[PDB]
């Protein structure tokens, strides 16, 4: 339902991460990667 | 730990092993061995 919106401060964060670790960005995760290296609110509100 | 997840056998699924723990000083940090799958039900991992 999102281009029927008109959006605000839109950021797409780019990077490379392995297969063995998809699971591991969602607002609420935990272990090294989404600790150390990446870090998502809680509230998050945006794609993946 | 280290043998507790790191030995030369563990007992089938239906004839399992059990451990009995208690008297000392733990840390859940010591991850480090790669875990495919990491769950903690009813309490947190952090």
């Amino acid at each position: 339902k999102l281009n029927d919106l008109c959006f605000t401060n839109v950021y797409a964060d780019s990077f490379v991460i392995r297969g063995d670790e998809v699971r591991q960005i969602a607002p609420g995760q935990t272990g090294k990667i989404a600790d150390y290296n990446y870090k998502l609110p809680d509230d998050f509100t945006g794609c993946v | 730990f280290g043998e507790v997840f790191n030995a030369t056998r563990f007992a089938s699924v239906y004839a399992w092993n059990r451990k009995r723990i208690s008297n000392c000083v733990a840390d859940y940090s010591v991850n480090s061995t790669s875990f495919s799958t990491f769950k903690c039900y009813g309490v947190s991992p952090t």
